[PDB]
């Protein structure tokens, strides 16, 4: 066996992984066949998610987070969300997981059965981490493959059916995106935006215009810069400002996946645009702002006089305003004043909440979403009892939202230690001192003492 | 002295762990302790 | 629910979903088979 | 029913593994 | 390295597992039994799931003397007929 | 050499008395702006409106606290998670009615302690270490973010963030039992075993080597004094005490190696750290503690009550008592 | 038809699980690699055919 | 207040312009061993 | 070499498990202590002392079960099976709480023990007892909280039971009623507690990250030697990064392993201290000027005037089920609540 113990290899078995950085035909099998482990367990979930499936049943209570990711996508969904058809479903999960044993069989033959190393084998398919060129072209081939992946929901907004639109007129629906926002001062203006509350970042994107136009420009730059990376090599400020190592290539995905996942989870916590709510339940601004509007609904229709009505603290029990002046829900909710959805914006007039809009106008399916989002927050218990730590049990709920954000604040915070990790290994390796000081020449030794 | 390989009965031990814990979180949803 | 045809198998897609662990899992039977060399 | 399935996928991991023991295969 | 036979060497020969291969599928059968036959609640006073409260009982049985805590407890469970 | 490569040669310089280098130049500043702000808003800080209901909670020493009860209060809950600086405000009193300080603080704060992170890299680099020192302060950096602004984050608010003092601390730890079951969370448990098992290898560690160091001084002085800096002898006997602790349980649960110990040293209080802070990171998105409140029901029906149920009781009590004028509607969502 | 779907279906969940076991020790045995090549061949154009098979008997079942 | 919103811009500014062109500064080479 | 010799002989002979005399009250109250604890939570109810189910037989899982204390009519009752309460029955002794005091006397000779044990092997090694004396913290709090705690109280009953949740409502218990966070002595206790768990991993990584390079491996556990005279890192290197980074650093490894040994023990001791004091419910429960100007000026408040508001919620709440023998009935208009919730 060539470097499969520690002698040969200089590496434990606990880190045996790392004597695959130099043997490339065994390191493409281990990426290979982790590839087929992706896409066996996007395919097994969604069949064992499809074959819990309840279709009477909203989907955010019933413990699934990949089904809605089909269903955003337009497939197997009508208006309001409600499921039309499961077969979208049942394709989807089948593909992945018949292909994930193609991706298997090639992962293990390249790990097992292939050349070690395809460097003699192909010139094209052979790398030197340090040959920086290769590692240009390499990156290049995979920018193309995601700028096409990026134009692809693209052609399923445009030319393939479309997509699921929360904000839809009259309620939501599958909608064709015709017109999607190619104006770059709107989509690199989501840049610019502050993370802050009332602002977001990219996580405010609202409308599935910016959404598909904003993968037009993604999918156009990822296909420049990989037809740039192909017939570039690095510049000398990059090769002065960079190790060129595959442990420091590493480190570098290591922290841009650490920061999207960290992204992805405030995505699904605040956004009700790309994570619609009737499939991953409402956000937890929005089951806080339908609280208020269940209660003033309430007492309104009792008699009460929700505009003039003052709270224990003198602030307005049912609305007050934010700190620029606009006409929003009292209470702990007055922090969820920039929540944004379709159920809401209907009473929401230039100066803010509408009173007579508010007294008029509140029809029957609004209080019924405001009643459905207030009972299901996304508050709950990791043995899944839905709502407050001091709940009783009965309720079998999680929101997925829940689950989503948690789960990846979890592996973007680790995959940041992972970051830092190999980021620091891979600078100690280049310079030379990952396995320790060298007693002979101790750098320290021969600084002078600092007092 | 080394006729069943220590692998062999790390597996099957590490199974029946498995297994046996398996059993006990499957009770948290059934009969007694599981609310219903 | 799985389309009615494919409903005998509703045990089989059940379990389908941890067959990942497994395989971490399976690389320390496999380290233990070589004696974590 | 999901019991001998899982039964059946956990024996196939070790199965491989002690059948290329036996078989002097490249562990 | 103080006399003694080394775990690995136990474990792995077919002697050990000719002896446990019984003894300790017996041991998980007869704590099985323990439980299933009942008496685990007869030995230590264990509530049944239908003997916590008499079938109009509210009130937890709680022992409030010391010295006829005994009494106390024979009581609450006369109360359970 | 021009300026610039004359100034790189300065901040980067092994032989400054502090180590600037590069994350020194963001630590330095940062660090210096959010102690001064702190410093100057727990003496003297007016009161603030934490909760959004115009009922200010006095925070500074000049305003009747003490060095217990004192605290620079998260900010108002009317701002939320809005960027809130003083050119924000219309005037200082207004920054400091709605808890400016805080926000000015905590973004500091992270900024630089991050930097303090980066600068513990960046030394090891320049002094030939190996370079993960910096990992284990990402545990209690990673506490720091949870409870100053991955909460905040979750529950939409800095004003539910950790407040900058002793007793808003003890309040920020109540509240959060009583609204996500903490204690009955494994991940704040894990980090438990982290402290206390940390703590318990701290005192085993320093013990097991003060048994074992080697006699070189006499009765009338201190045995510290046996050990001379940068000599390149071992200062105890290490077989020693292994052979003791090997003694105390078993052999093979006492480490001979010293590089092998001193990994677990590390990873022990670390990894259980990191776990405490995924367990605040993650409840601040309500995925909460076990919940087992009426899990135990007998024959008929009843509730047979356990522990689980007697904590509930306690959370029900800070629940309903919490921010007592703050709730109108009958669920705290957030 | 009707039989010849999970006929056909237990037919591919069984090689697959053939597949699954075989592939690796016939990759990780050396010694007789020469008769487990076409064996892999085999059975390699055997699951794709009988994918097409369930996937084209999908439709007649529903 | 406007003016110290620019007067704190300039500073964060400069402040990070350091940060970032110090690292560009060959940093990999300050290190005792491969001053390459 | 009479019996006596040829005793000690026996009991210190170098086997797999060292016994020593210690062995004699340790490895016997270790096992009661032990094995009473894993009884009772598998099949012990707690009923009849506190109307709770704590055992895996009832359906409570790992994190409820407990080993609960005697019910509060015991007094501070030893509880001994032959004793006045129990007269023999081993089923009523269960049933009364037998099981604690069992598990606690079996535990607090185990630990006496298991620090004559630490001394004994500690003497035949030749090393110094500094283990046995940073031993002593942890008994010190099992003394303080389990013996002395209740023991100043009114019984048993509100001692800590032995179970996770259970110890998570005494932890709850000991906010509401004693304010145990505004307390100096437990402020002392976890800054010896966090303050050692940061020296564990501080020390851990720079030993870690200030390794000599003594072998080729990139994994560098083997390039330490049991029985090599040399430091397998460097010190001065250590000391150089420390004091530039933060300033101060240590520069004398005795020293550095002595305040590893100092801090968590002085911490649980002080910890002690406090908990001595609540036996007699001496706590540090309020600031006296700061509820003269509360009581006066309605718009006072403080983060410290909303804990004591919490407090009250826990024990309005918490005190008819957490206690009782007391037969509270609080009828619900006299429960503090605020408004709202
Ligand atoms: C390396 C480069 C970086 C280093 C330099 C540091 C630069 C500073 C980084 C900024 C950090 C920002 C903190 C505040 C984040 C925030 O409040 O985050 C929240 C925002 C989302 O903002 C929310 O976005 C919402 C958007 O929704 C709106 O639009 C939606 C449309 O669907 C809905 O309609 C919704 O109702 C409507 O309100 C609203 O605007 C809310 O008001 C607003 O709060 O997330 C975001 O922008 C997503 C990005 C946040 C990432 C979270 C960072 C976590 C990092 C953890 C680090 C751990 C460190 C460990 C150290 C060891
Ligand atoms: C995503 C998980 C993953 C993947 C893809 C790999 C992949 C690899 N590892 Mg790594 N490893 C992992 C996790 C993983 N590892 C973990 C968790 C550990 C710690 C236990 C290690 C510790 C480790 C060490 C110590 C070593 C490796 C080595 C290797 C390489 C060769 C393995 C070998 O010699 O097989 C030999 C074993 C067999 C032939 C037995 C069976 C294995 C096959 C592949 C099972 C396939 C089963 C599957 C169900 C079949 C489906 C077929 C179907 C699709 C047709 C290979 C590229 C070695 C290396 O670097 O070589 C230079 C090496 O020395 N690994
Ligand atoms: C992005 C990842 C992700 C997310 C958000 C979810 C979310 C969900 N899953 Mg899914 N699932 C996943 C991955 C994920 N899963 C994986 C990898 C598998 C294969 C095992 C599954 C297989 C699966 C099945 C079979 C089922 C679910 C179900 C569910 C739902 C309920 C979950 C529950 O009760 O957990 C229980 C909570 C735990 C088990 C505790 C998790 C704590 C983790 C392990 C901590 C990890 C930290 C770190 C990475 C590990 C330490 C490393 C460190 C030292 C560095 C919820 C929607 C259920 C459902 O409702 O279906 C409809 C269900 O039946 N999932
Ligand atoms: C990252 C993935 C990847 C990469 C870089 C390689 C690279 C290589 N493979 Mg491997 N292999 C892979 C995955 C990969 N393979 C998979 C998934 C399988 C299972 C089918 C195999 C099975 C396999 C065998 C049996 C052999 C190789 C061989 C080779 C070598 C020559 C192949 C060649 O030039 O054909 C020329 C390429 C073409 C004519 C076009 C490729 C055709 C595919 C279908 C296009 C797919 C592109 C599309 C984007 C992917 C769709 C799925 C996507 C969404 C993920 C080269 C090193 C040979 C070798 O080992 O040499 C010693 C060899 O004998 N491969
Ligand atoms: C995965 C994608 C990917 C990766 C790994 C690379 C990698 C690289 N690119 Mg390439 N590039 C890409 C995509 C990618 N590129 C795409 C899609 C395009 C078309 C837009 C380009 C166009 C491009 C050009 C024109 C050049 C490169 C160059 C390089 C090399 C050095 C870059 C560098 O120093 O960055 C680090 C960045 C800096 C040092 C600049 C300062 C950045 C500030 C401080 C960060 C601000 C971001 C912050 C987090 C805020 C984010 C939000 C913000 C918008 C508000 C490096 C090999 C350079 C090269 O060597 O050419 C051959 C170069 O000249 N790239
Ligand atoms: C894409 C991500 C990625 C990749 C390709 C690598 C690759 C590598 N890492 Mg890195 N690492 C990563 C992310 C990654 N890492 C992250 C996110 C962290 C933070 C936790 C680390 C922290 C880390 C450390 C501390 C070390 C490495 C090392 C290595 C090298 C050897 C790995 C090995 O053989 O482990 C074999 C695999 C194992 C031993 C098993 C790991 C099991 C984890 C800890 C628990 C998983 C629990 C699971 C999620 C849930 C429970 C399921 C269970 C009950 C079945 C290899 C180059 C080593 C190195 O530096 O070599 C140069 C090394 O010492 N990594
Ligand atoms: C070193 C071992 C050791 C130690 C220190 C203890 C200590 C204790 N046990 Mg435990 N116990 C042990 C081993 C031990 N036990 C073993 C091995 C078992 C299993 C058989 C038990 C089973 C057990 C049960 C069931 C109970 C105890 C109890 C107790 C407590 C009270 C005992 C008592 O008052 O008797 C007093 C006896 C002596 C002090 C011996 C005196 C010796 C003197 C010096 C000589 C004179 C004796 C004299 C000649 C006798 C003549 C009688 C005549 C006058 C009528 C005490 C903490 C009780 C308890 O836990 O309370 C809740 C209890 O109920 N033990
Ligand atoms: C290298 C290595 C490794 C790894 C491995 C891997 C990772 C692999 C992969 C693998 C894979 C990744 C595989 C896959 C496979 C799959 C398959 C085999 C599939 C199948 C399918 C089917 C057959 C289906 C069926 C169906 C239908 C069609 C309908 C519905 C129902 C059902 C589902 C039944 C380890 C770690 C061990 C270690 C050593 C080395
Ligand atoms: C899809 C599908 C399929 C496929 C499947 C597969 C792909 C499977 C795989 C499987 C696997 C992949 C398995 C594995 C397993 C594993 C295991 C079962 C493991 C275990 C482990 C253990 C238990 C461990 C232990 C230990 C050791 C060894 C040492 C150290 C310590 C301890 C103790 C921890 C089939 C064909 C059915 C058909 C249908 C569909
Ligand atoms: C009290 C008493 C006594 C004693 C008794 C005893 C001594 C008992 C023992 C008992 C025992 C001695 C028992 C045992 C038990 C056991 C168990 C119950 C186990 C369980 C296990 C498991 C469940 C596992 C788990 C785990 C862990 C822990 C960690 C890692 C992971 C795992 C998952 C594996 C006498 C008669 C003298 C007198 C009267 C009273
Ligand atoms: C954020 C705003 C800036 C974005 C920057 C994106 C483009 C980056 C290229 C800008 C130039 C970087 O180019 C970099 O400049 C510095 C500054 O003199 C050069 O000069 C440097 O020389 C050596 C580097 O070994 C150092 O010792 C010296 O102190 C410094 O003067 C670097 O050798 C060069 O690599
Ligand atoms: O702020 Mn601070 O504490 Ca978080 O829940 Mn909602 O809001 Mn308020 O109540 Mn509970
Ligand atoms: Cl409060
Ligand atoms: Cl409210
Ligand atoms: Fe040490
Ligand atoms: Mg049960």
């Amino acid at each position: 066996a060539t470097n499969r113990d520690q002698e040969s290899s200089g590496f434990a078995w606990w880190a045996g992984n790392a004597r695959l950085i130099n043997l490339s035909g065994k390191l493409l099998g281990a990426h290979v066949a982790h590839a087929g482990l992706i896409v066996f367990w996007a395919g097994a979930m969604t069949l064992f998610e499809l074959a819990h499936f309840i279709p009477e049943k909203p989907m955010y209570e019933q413990g699934l987070i990949l089904i809605p990711h089909i269903a955003t996508l337009g497939w197997g969904v009508g208006p309001g969300g409600e499921v039309v058809d499961t077969f979208p479903f049942f394709v989807v999960g089948v593909v992945h997981l018949i292909s994930s044993a193609v991706l298997g069989f090639g992962g293990v033959y390249h790990a097992i059965r292939g050349p070690e190393t395809l460097e003699e084998y192909s010139s094209f398919f052979g790398y030197d981490w340090k040959d920086k060129n290769k590692m240009t072209t390499i990156l290049g081939f995979h920018l193309i493959v995601l700028g096409i992946g990026a134009l692809l929901l693209v052609a399923k907004a445009m030319f393939f059916g479309g997509l699921y639109d929360t904000w839809a007129p009259g309620g939501g629906d599958v909608r064709v995106i015709t017109n999607p926002t190619l104006d770059p001062r709107v989509i690199f203006g989501y840049l610019l935006k502050s993370p802050f509350g009332g602002e977001g970042w990219i996580v405010s994107v609202n409308n599935l215009e910016d959404v598909v136009g904003g993968h037009i420009w993604i999918g156009l730059i990822c296909i420049a810069g990989g037809i740039w990376h192909i017939l570039t090599t690095p510049f000398g400020w990059a090769r002065r400002a960079f190790i060129w190592s595959g442990e420091a290539y590493l480190s570098y995905s290591l922290g841009a996946l650490s920061m999207m996942g960290f992204i992805a989870t405030c995505f699904v916590w605040f956004n009700n645009t790309v994570y619609p709510s009737e499939f991953y339940g409402p956000t937890g601004p929005e089951a806080s702002q339908a609280q208020a509007m269940t209660f003033l609904i309430r007492d309104q229709k009792l008699g009460a006089n929700v505009g003039s009505a003052q709270g224990p603290t003198g602030l307005g029990k049912y609305l007050m305003r934010s700190p620029t002046g606009e006409i929003i829900f009292g209470g702990e909710t007055m922090r969820f004043w920039d929540f944004r959805g379709p159920w809401l914006e209907p009473l929401r007039g230039p100066n803010g909440l509408d009173l007579n809009k508010i007294k008029n106008d509140i029809q029957p399916w609004q209080e019924r979403r405001a009643a459905e989002y207030m009972t299901h927050a996304p508050l709950g218990s990791l043995n899944s009892v839905g709502g407050v730590a001091t709940e009783i049990n009965s309720v079998n709920f999680v929101s997925p939202r829940s689950w989503l954000a948690t789960s990846h604040f979890v592996l973007a915070f680790f995959f940041l230690v992972g970051h830092l990790w190999h980021a620091g290994r891979a600078r100690a390796a280049a310079a030379g001192f990952e396995k320790g000081i060298d007693r002979e020449s101790e750098p320290v030794l021969s600084m002078p003492s600092l007092d | 002295g080394g006729r069943i390989p220590l692998w062999i009965v790390a597996t099957v031990a590490g199974m029946g762990v498995i297994v046996i814990v398996g059993l006990f979180f499957y009770g948290a949803y059934a009969g007694l302790g599981s609310s219903l | 629910k799985l389309p009615e045809a494919y409903a005998i198998f509703d045990p089989l897609v059940d379990v389908l979903p941890v067959i990942p662990v497994l395989f971490l899992a399976l690389a320390f039977v496999w380290q233990a088979a070589v004696g974590f060399r | 029913a999901q019991l001998t399935m899982i039964a059946m996928i956990g024996i196939a991991g070790p199965m491989i593994i002690f059948l290329l023991a036996v078989r002097r295969g490249n562990l | 390295t103080t006399g003694e036979r080394p775990f690995s060497d136990i474990i792995t020969s077919v002697r050990y597992w000719v002896i446990h291969s019984i003894t300790i599928p017996a041991l998980f059968i007869a704590g099985w039994l323990f439980v299933s036959t009942g008496l685990a609640y007869d030995v230590f006073g264990t509530p049944r799931p239908d003997s916590y409260y008499a079938q109009e009982q509210r009130s937890i049985p709680l022992v409030t003397d010391r010295f006829e805590a005994k009494q106390q407890v024979e009581t609450f469970l006369e109360q359970l007929k | 050499a021009n300026l610039w490569e004359r100034f790189c040669n300065w901040v980067t310089s092994t032989d400054n008395r502090l180590y600037v280098g590069w994350f020194g130049v963001i630590m330095i500043p940062t660090l210096l702006a959010a102690t001064i702000c702190f410093v100057i808003a727990f003496i003297a800080a007016p009161p603030v409106d934490i909760d959004g209901i115009r009922e200010p909670v006095s925070g500074s020493l000049l305003y009747g606290n003490n060095i217990i009860t004192g605290a620079v209060v998260p900010s108002s809950n009317a701002i939320g998670l809005h960027f809130y600086p003083i050119w924000e405000a219309a005037s200082l009193d207004e920054w400091l009615y709605n808890g400016g300080p805080y926000q000015l603080i905590i973004f500091h704060f992270l900024l630089g302690a991050s930097c303090y992170m980066g600068r513990q890299w960046e030394l090891s680099y320049r002094l030939g270490m190996r370079p993960w020192i910096c990992v284990a302060y990402s545990a209690p950096l990673a506490s720091a973010f949870a409870v100053f602004l991955i909460y905040p984050i979750g529950q939409g608010s800095f004003s539910d963030g950790m407040p900058l003092g002793i007793s808003g601390t003890f309040n920020f730890m109540i509240v959060f039992q009583a609204e996500h079951n903490i204690l009955m969370h494994p991940f704040h448990q894990l980090g438990v075993a982290g402290v206390f098992g940390g703590a318990l290898f701290c005192a085993m560690h320093g013990s097991l080597v003060t048994s074992s160091l080697i006699r070189e001084t006499t009765e009338t002085e201190s045995a510290n004094y046996g050990y001379k800096f940068g000599q390149e002898e071992e200062t105890y006997n290490i077989v020693a005490a292994h052979g003791y602790f090997g003694r105390l349980i078993f052999q093979y649960a006492s480490f001979n190696n010293s590089r092998s110990l001193h990994f677990f040293l590390a990873a022990w209080p670390v990894v259980g750290v990191w776990f405490a802070a995924l367990g605040i990171s993650t409840m601040a998105f309500n995925l909460n503690g076990f919940n087992f409140n009426h899990s135990v029901i007998d024959a008929k029906g009843n509730v047979i009550n356990t522990w689980a149920d007697i904590i509930n009781r306690a959370n029900l009590g800070m629940e309903v008592m919490h921010e007592r004028n703050a709730h109108n509607f009958p669920l705290d969502l957030a | 038809m009707t039989i010849l779907f999970q006929l056909a279906l237990a037919a591919l969940v069984i090689l697959s699980f053939v597949m699954v076991i075989g592939v690796p020790v016939a990759y990780a045995s050396p010694q007789d690699w020469d008769r487990s090549k076409q064996l892999i061949f085999l059975g390699s154009g055997l699951w794709i055919a009988l994918v097409l098979v369930v996937g084209v008997l999908n439709f007649f079942v529903v | 207040m406007e003016t110290l919103k620019i007067t704190v811009y300039i500073v964060v500014t400069f402040f990070v312009l350091l940060f970032v062109f110090g690292f560009l500064s060959g940093d990999p080479a300050r290190n005792p061993k491969r001053k390459d | 070499r009479g019996w006596f010799d040829i005793l000690d002989d026996w009991l210190k002979r170098d086997r797999f498990v060292f016994v020593g005399w210690s062995g004699i009250l340790l490895f016997p109250c270790a096992y009661l202590a032990l094995g009473g604890w894993l009884t009772g939570t598998t099949f012990v109810t707690s009923w009849y002392t506190h109307g709770l189910a704590s055992s895996y037989l009832e359906g409570c899982n790992f994190l409820t079960v407990a080993v609960s204390t005697p019910a509060n009519s015991m007094g501070h009752s030893l509880l001994l099976l032959w004793g006045p309460e129990a007269q023999g029955d081993f089923t009523r002794w269960c049933q009364l709480g037998g099981l604690w005091t069992f598990i606690a006397l079996h535990g607090a000779f185990g630990l006496i023990g298991f620090m004559l044990r630490q001394f004994e092997i500690a003497r035949l090694v030749g090393v110094r007892p500094y283990n046995a004396i940073a031993f002593s913290a942890p008994i010190a709090v099992f003394v303080s909280v389990f013996l002395i705690y209740p023991l100043g109280q009114s019984s048993w009953f509100f001692a800590p039971s032995f179970g996770v949740a259970a110890i998570f409502r005494f932890l709850l218990f000991f906010q509401g009623f004693h304010n145990w966070t505004l307390n100096p002595f437990h402020m002392m206790g976890v800054a010896g507690v966090l303050g050692g768990a940061l020296l564990c991993a501080i020390h851990g990584a720079t030993v870690e990250n200030t390794l000599f390079q003594d072998g080729e491996g990139a994994s560098t556990f083997r390039a330490f030697n049991p029985t090599q005279a040399e430091e397998t890192y460097s010190m001065v290197t250590a000391n150089r990064f420390w004091s530039q980074i933060f300033g101060i650093a240590f520069s004398n490894k005795r020293w550095l392993h002595f305040f590893m040994l100092f801090v968590p023990v002085t911490g649980l001791w002080m910890s002690a201290i406090g908990v001595v004091g609540l036996a007699l419910n001496l706590r540090s429960y309020d600031f006296i000027s700061q509820e003269i100007r509360a009581a006066e000026d309605p718009e006072f408040e403080t983060f410290y005037t909303k804990n004591l508001l919490l407090n009250e919620g826990i024990r309005a709440w918490m005190a008819p089920q957490d206690q009782p023998h007391e037969n509270f009935v609080f009828p619900e208009e006299v429960l503090p609540r605020g408004n709202a919730l």
